[PDB]
C-alpha cells in the first residue's frame, strides 16, 4: 500500500560498478565516493535544514 | 476493480473471450486492523456467496463502431501500456542488529 | 537496442506520428465523449548532447 | 541545567531515490546514461553497500531497479488477443 515509515534509518549508500569504479564519482559530491544520507555526532559543517 | 497494468485500460474489441481470476480467503490479507493482531487465530471468517462481472458499453453508433474496429485491427494501431512504478522489485534480508 | 525500443515506443515516434491518420482524426473528433489517450504510448527521452559536462568537477 | 542538542528527521510514505542521470535531474524517462555507450553495449556487475541503524528485529531492504515495463497488445481478428511484453533491463 506504500505506507513506508523507516526511511530515516539509513546512514550511507555506496555504489560500485565493475567492483572498481564508483558512481557517480567525478568528485560530484562533498563525500565523493558515497552518499551520506545523515551525519550525526559529526557536523564539521555538512548539514542542512 | 482490475489492477493489472496490461488489462486495466485495454479497449476490448468484439468477440468471445474467457475471463478468469483468483480471489483470496485469508483474513490476514483481505482485512486490516489498527492493532495488527493475527486475525487467523482470533476467529475472523470471510465467505464468498456469488461473484459477478459487470461491464458497461458506450452506445456508439454502429457505423462509427464498425469503423473503430476496422481501424483498430491494423498493426500500427496496437495499444501499448506500461506499469506506473516501472521498477523491478528486489527484497534483501537484514539480520537483526 | 533501437529495434525493440521502437517496437514498444520506449524511444521513437510520438503518439500521433505512428498512429494511422484515420485514427488520429477519430480521436480528435471523439475526444469530447470517448477519449483514447491512455491506450497509446507517448515516448519521452532526455537530451544527450552538450547538457552535462562529462569531466570531473564539484556540484557544490 | 547544562544541555546537549539532539537532531534527527522523519520522512514517511516516501521512497529514497537515486536517479541514473549525469545531473540527477529528470529530463526524460529514458535517462541520458540509459542510452550511454558504455552502458549501451558493455556488461558491468554492480556492487552496493548500505549502512543502517541497527534494530532488534529482522528487516528487509526494499530495492527498486527502475526499468521499462511495457506491453503491446494485438487483436488482429475477432476473438484473438496477443500481448508482447518487454522489460528493460533485468529482462524476464
Amino acid at each position: 500500500d506504500g505506507t513506508f515509515y523507516l526511511n530515516h534509518t539509513f546512514k550511507k549508500v555506496s555504489i560500485m560498478f565493475d567492483s572498481s569504479v564508483s558512481w557517480p564519482g567525478n568528485d560530484r559530491l562533498l563525500s565523493p565516493n558515497e552518499f551520506e544520507i545523515k551525519r550525526t555526532v559529526d557536523g564539521e559543517g555538512y548539514n542542512v535544514a | 476493480p482490475q489492477k493489472f497494468f496490461a488489462v486495466k485500460n485495454l479497449l476490448l474489441l468484439p468477440g468471445s473471450y474467457t475471463y478468469e481470476w483468483n480471489f483470496r480467503k485469508d483474513v490476514n490479507m483481505v482485512l486490516q486492523s489498527s492493532l495488527g493482531n493475527d486475525l487467523r487465530t482470533d476467529g475472523a471468517t470471510i465467505s464468498f456467496t456469488s461473484i459477478n462481472l459487470y461491464a458497461t458499453f458506450f452506445p456508439m453508433a454502429h457505423n462509427t463502431a464498425s469503423t473503430l474496429e476496422a481501424m483498430l485491427r491494423n498493426d500500427t494501431n496496437d495499444q501499448s501500456f506500461n506499469d506506473y512504478l516501472s521498477a523491478a522489485n528486489m527484497l534483501y534480508p537484514i539480520p537483526a542488529n | 537496442m533501437m529495434p525493440q525500443w521502437a517496437y514498444m515506443h520506449i524511444a521513437g515516434q510520438d503518439a500521433s506520428e505512428y498512429l494511422s491518420p484515420g485514427l488520429v482524426q477519430f480521436a480528435r473528433a471523439t475526444d469530447t465523449y470517448f477519449s483514447m489517450g491512455n491506450k497509446f504510448r507517448n515516448p519521452t527521452v532526455a537530451p544527450t548532447h552538450d547538457v552535462t559536462t562529462d569531466r570531473s568537477q564539484r556540484l557544490m | 541545567v547544562k544541555s546537549v542538542t539532539q537532531k534527527k528527521f522523519l520522512c514517511d510514505r516516501t521512497m529514497w531515490r537515486i536517479p541514473f542521470s549525469s545531473n540527477f535531474m529528470s529530463m526524460g524517462a529514458l535517462t541520458d546514461l540509459g542510452q550511454n555507450m558504455l552502458y549501451a553495449n558493455s556488461a558491468h556487475a554492480l556492487d552496493m553497500t548500505f549502512e543502517v541503524d541497527p534494530m532488534d528485529e529482522p528487516t528487509l531492504l526494499y530495492l527498486l531497479f527502475e526499468v521499462f515495463d511495457v506491453v503491446r497488445v494485438h487483436q488482429p481478428h475477432r476473438g484473438v488477443i496477443e500481448a508482447v511484453y518487454l522489460r528493460t533491463p533485468f529482462s524476464a
